[PDB]
């Protein structure tokens, strides 16, 4: 019962993208996806991810999230695709020829916002979504309403759109 | 994401609960942790947590008192060295921590009763 | 009329509950009754009921698995003889019988849990 | 902390009280006093209040409530004071000499409505109340509306004015 991605030429690409000026923290100022679920009882924490770029032009993916007590990273890499602007897992070949993992980067000018598109498909189901980062943890209210409407042409309720909400711990380090 | 569990759950006589958490469909490839916190007293502790892949049995840290199974959109749960004193709320938070995007979920927690048997 | 009672009350090994239920102030010359329903699986049933004036003792059915006092606006309650079968809710109805006009209160009721005792 | 009893100046008295019209069912519509609080998750059931005239020109008072799997029936004797539509306690007499209660029919037209006023006065506190009864289970909405001016005139809110529910079970027999 979980939302189809919607088809890919319905998720623009950044034309021209400029790997060397995408590197570095990205502050996760709204997500949707067809897993994602809005609940005002259980407001989201704001998270950052930093992008740092490879020699052989893959990126390493680092999400910085405050947890119990303490800060984390996770760590994942960004493999070029055919086109500039979209990546696969750099482990991809270990889950099988049915796996498939793609990143879009929809649209940035690479010092105030970027909207990127992930999807992970899988045998017998898909899951997709959404972010738009800024390079700070705000962002201009034209954006975000962009960001809801691309959500929503995408097959996505408003009610499977978050906002996480700002904080000073562990993103800013 | 929405993790439902039981409301209450009263520890057996042996200090043990079992329970379910469940969530949002992970899929095979998503890697998910799932972290059992306690609230008691206005105060939060990490129980115990676990990171696993769809349909797999738990690997919790060693000497842990959580134990349990991984199936479909959820995790079925039994902490055991259960006592009196452990009587507290018991949340359930579920993180899909690969691949990217991060994304989480937290339930309300399940309460639970623990009394000690009697010294015979 | 509001009625105050604890959310959550576990019995003792020996089956008994005690706790209490506050109301607005009866004054001497009100003749109050207070009825303890049990309500389980959406079953309501009477378990005891009292009148008194404030400051008294309670004077339950004989048998009766209720004992209490009267103090000020509130009554102190007693449960005992209660077994695992016997979990559920207990609300408090406490109603101003006597003189005009009749009124009452009724309480969003007490959760008791019961746990028999082990064979030793 | 309870809201004191309102100067009897401020409680009309019907004139000329009629004691062989007011006999038979009332039902309860409207009930305030400083014990009174109304509250939404625990709405009161409606109950009746019968009136029959004695010889003696006392009334036998029999509330009739629906409680828990049965009817019951609560009784009191409401004996003629100094003036027609006043009354006191059968029994007041066994309280002593620091206890009294008087009961006046504010207003009544016999076969519609009637308002009474009840005041409980002991040692060291008051307890009053008001009352509007109907011979059926429905009053004219300005009748209400003026109970609760009336109510509000003797220093009781909003929230100490409750409107039972109207019910089927024991209040019709």
């Amino acid at each position: 019962d979980l939302i189809p991605a919607p088809p890919l030429s319905k998720v623009p690409l950044q034309q021209n993208f400029q790997d060397n000026q995408f590197h570095g923290k990205w502050y996760v100022v709204g997500l949707a996806g067809n897993r994602i679920l809005r609940d005002d009882q259980h407001p989201m924490n704001m998270y950052a991810t930093i992008y740092e770029l490879k020699e052989d032009k893959s990126y390493n993916v680092t999400s910085v999230i405050s947890s119990h007590k303490k800060c984390e990273y996770t760590i994942a890499t960004f493999v070029p695709g055919s086109q500039p602007g979209e990546f696969t897992l750099g482990n991809i070949k270990s889950y099988g020829d049915k796996t498939s993992y793609l990143v879009r980067v929809v649209s940035t000018d690479y010092n105030q916002y970027a909207v990127v598109f992930f999807k992970l498909a899988e045998d017998n189901a898909e899951f997709f979504a959404i972010t738009i980062y800024g390079r700070t943890k705000e962002l201009a209210s034209e954006l975000k309403e962009n960001f809801i409407r691309f959500s929503k042409s995408l097959g996505l309720p408003e009610n499977h759109i978050v906002f996480p909400v700002p904080i000073d711990q562990c993103i800013d380090g | 994401m929405h993790v439902a569990q039981p409301a209450v759950v009263l520890a057996s006589s042996r200090g043990i609960a079992s329970f379910v958490c469940e969530y949002a469909s992970p899929g095979k490839a998503t890697e998910v942790r799932v972290t059992v916190l306690r609230q008691a007293d206005s105060q939060v502790t990490e129980v115990c947590a676990a990171t696993y892949m769809m349909g797999n049995e738990l690997t919790f840290l060693d000497d842990s008192i959580c134990t349990g199974t991984s199936s479909g959109n959820q995790v079925n749960l039994t902490i055991q060295g259960l006592r009196a004193m452990d009587t507290g709320l018991y949340i359930c938070k579920v993180e899909l921590m690969y691949p990217p995007p991060y994304y989480l979920g937290i339930g309300n927690g399940t309460q639970i009763y623990v009394i000690d048997p009697e010294p015979c």
